[PDB]
């Protein structure tokens, strides 16, 4: 971790000098709350046929999809104060914070 | 193959199909899910926890990368002008086009058998998924150049390696104030805007910088502005013929359509003069993502909602409650509550019916179901979310613009004329762009005015 730089690291390694892995490439995310997981350290909710989460079955995403999201397209409402360069700057911006990676 | 396979095995938690699905008739399929990597894998003792592969910071590692390797393959090593490499086979009406990936299964090769045209690289490996996305990579590469290019006749004496991290520092501050400056007060509302992001002070140290979790599942909430349809417009701002309305299920690693289709200026013109879908209540999000999502280079199409309450359960996120609770919100115990907060009963009645109770609804429903705040795009929960962590990148950020010893107090007044249509007038054949603010201007020709009268980025006080 260099005294004194002029220029950012790619990886984003050293930006913060105390703890310098903050903010740079290939870690952990941070959490802001404890995680909630069937088993109470990696099984998702929904996972286990039968195992209800807090008291209630879990819905299947594809049903909450169905049930509330899905709308006509004819239907369609216009944002008439933004732009889909709004929409586009926020996938940009997004590309540029994180990926989370599959196997 | 969690691509093929139905059974849920391990690192597959594939998506079950529910009775009377409009789509799948098939209940014995399933939309297919890879569970994401773990931070320490195999563990009994760690609690699960997913893998940021990018740098957090705005610092446009879209653009350069978030690895050294990549880093490295992107820039013209040929000479020392410091610049980003650009397409050898193509160009866009004699400018510059991303190089191409020198990918093995190449997903861009099955939009257009004949075509042959793969998928682009990029500092981001999503820079094809759809082409106005690989339109804005191609501008902030152009951009890189042409700053490089206009600091090498300033300073004949500085090297590659010298143009290149002047230009990158250049690009990244561009980043920061086109995001703080436009994009975010649009996102919030002024009211979030001063709550989440006062006036910048000073670096500080013990601000955390890190992405938190539950923000890659809030910031999805991009997903409600998402139009049905590409549009490509001519010079005069006029439906591109044939085809200027694109379906979404037809331009998804379409990277053939920006070499053979008219480039990205038709592209970034139907961004502008085209509005985005407005979220509400009764119509949070298309189905061009909700059903035909990658349906041309995939076994079936996806659904990009589902997706993603299935990826915040796949990362332990805890529900609705427990997120309006961390905001200091009030938190809806029943359908009467939920009602309230909503204000809208008809959408509580439906959320409760799938769920029982408000603490399970799952952050993404919970987030975009909520009424918007005063000329912002999202309510309370996902201002709180995602000001919170912008907040955490501008204060965290060592290397933020504003910061002392970044750039020179003449460098700053310089970079405060940037913006984004001005960016569009100077990598472009684009004479006509969006007045500022660009994400609210979306009428031609109202909202538009002449690159003559955009003041440019004054490079002066860059002089050694
Ligand atoms: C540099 O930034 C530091 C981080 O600041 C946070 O992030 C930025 C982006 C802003 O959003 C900012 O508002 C955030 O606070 C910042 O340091 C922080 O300073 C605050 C205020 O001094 C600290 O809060 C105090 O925390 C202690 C310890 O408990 C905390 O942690 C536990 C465990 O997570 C929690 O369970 C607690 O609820 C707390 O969150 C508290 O004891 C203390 O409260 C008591 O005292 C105050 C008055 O002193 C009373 O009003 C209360 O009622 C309590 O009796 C505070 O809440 C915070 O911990 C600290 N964070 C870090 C990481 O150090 C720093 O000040 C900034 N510097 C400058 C110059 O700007
Ligand atoms: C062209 C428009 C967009 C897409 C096509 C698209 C697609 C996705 C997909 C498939 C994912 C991964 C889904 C999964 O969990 O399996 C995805 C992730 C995220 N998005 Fe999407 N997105 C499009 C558009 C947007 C916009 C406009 C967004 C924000 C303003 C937005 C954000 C995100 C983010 C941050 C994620 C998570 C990224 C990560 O891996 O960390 N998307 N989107
Ligand atoms: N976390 C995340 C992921 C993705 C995936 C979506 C596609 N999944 C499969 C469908 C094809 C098979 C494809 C992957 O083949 C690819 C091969 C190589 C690189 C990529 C894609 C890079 N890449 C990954 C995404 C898009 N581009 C995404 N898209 N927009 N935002 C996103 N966020
Ligand atoms: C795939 O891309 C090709 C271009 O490479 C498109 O082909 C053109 O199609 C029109 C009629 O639709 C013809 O007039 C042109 O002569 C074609 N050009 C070539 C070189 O074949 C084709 O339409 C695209 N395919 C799909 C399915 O969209
Ligand atoms: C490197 O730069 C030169 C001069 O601008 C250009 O002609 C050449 O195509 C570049 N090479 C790559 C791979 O971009
Ligand atoms: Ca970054
Ligand atoms: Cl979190
Ligand atoms: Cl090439």
């Amino acid at each position: 971790c260099p005294e004194q730089d002029k220029y950012r690291t790619i990886t984003g390694m050293c930006n913060n000098r105390r703890s310098p892995t903050l903010g740079a490439s290939n870690r952990a995310f941070v959490r802001w709350l404890p995680a909630e997981y069937e088993d109470g350290f990696s099984l998702p909710y929904g996972w286990t046929p039968g195992v209800k989460r807090n008291g209630f079955p879990v819905a299947l995403a594809r049903a909450v999809s169905n049930e509330i999201v899905r709308f006509p397209t004819d239907q369609l409402t216009p944002d008439q104060e933004r732009s889909l360069m709004f929409m586009q700057w926020g996938q940009l911006l997004d590309h540029d914070l994180d990926f989370t990676p599959e196997p | 193959n969690c691509e093929t396979s139905c059974v849920q095995q391990p690192p597959c938690f594939p998506l079950k199909i529910p009775p009377n699905d409009p789509r799948i008739k098939n209940q014995a399929d399933c939309i297919p899910f890879f569970r994401s990597c773990p931070a320490c894998p195999g563990s009994n003792i760690t609690i699960r926890n997913q893998i940021n592969a990018l740098t957090s910071f705005v610092d446009a590692s879209m653009v350069y990368g978030s690895e050294e390797p990549l880093a490295r393959n992107l820039r013209n090593m040929s000479n020392q002008l410091g610049l980003l490499a650009v397409n050898q086979r193509f160009q866009d009406n004699g400018r510059a086009l991303l190089p191409f990936d020198n990918l093995h299964d190449d997903p861009c090769l099955l939009t257009n058998r004949s075509a042959r045209i793969p998928c682009f690289l990029a500092g981001d490996t999503r820079s094809s998924e759809m082409p106005e996305l690989t339109s804005m990579h191609t501008l902030l590469l152009r951009e890189h150049n042409r700053l490089a290019t206009e600091l090498k006749s300033l300073n004949p004496r500085w090297d590659g390696e010298r143009l290149y991290q002047e230009a990158r520092k250049i690009v990244g501050a561009m980043v920061q104030i086109i995001t703080y400056r436009d994009y975010l007060p649009l996102v919030l509302g002024p009211t979030a805007m001063r709550k989440y992001l006062p006036t910048y002070r000073s670096y500080n140290d013990s601000v955390d910088p890190r992405i938190a979790n539950v923000f890659t599942n809030a910031f999805r909430y991009g997903h409600t502005l998402i139009q049905p349809f590409m549009f490509r417009l001519d010079n005069r701002y006029q439906p591109m013929e044939p085809n200027p309305r694109v379906p979404l299920s037809r331009v998804f690693f379409a990277s053939w359509r920006v070499v053979l289709e008219g480039g990205i200026d038709p592209i970034l013109r139907g961004l502008m003069a085209t509005p985005a879908k407005l979220n509400r209540q009764n119509q949070i999000a298309v189905d061009e993502i909700r059903e035909r999502l990658f349906e041309q280079v995939m076994r079936i199409g996806l659904d990009l909602p589902a997706l993603n309450m299935q990826r915040s359960r796949d990362h332990g996120l805890p529900g609705y409650n427990a997120w309006r609770r961390f905001c200091g919100l009030p938190q809806p115990e029943t359908v009467g509550q939920l009602g309230t907060v909503l204000r809208n009963l008809k959408l509580a009645r439906k959320l409760m019916e799938q769920y029982g109770t408000p603490n399970n609804i799952d952050i993404w429903m919970g987030g975009v179901s909520e009424p918007l705040k005063r000329k912002g795009r999202v309510g309370p929960l996902l201002a709180c979310i995602i000001g919170t962590q912008f907040r955490k990148l501008r204060d965290g950020d060592r290397f933020w613009w504003e910061n002392e010893g970044v750039f020179s107090m003449q460098q700053r007044q310089a970079l405060a004329q940037i913006s984004l249509p001005r960016i569009i007038c100077d990598n472009t054949g684009i004479t006509t762009v969006s007045k500022n603010n660009i994400f609210m201007s979306n009428s031609y020709p109202r909202d538009f005015v002449n690159c003559s009268t955009l003041p440019a980025l004054n490079l002066a006080s860059w002089r050694e």
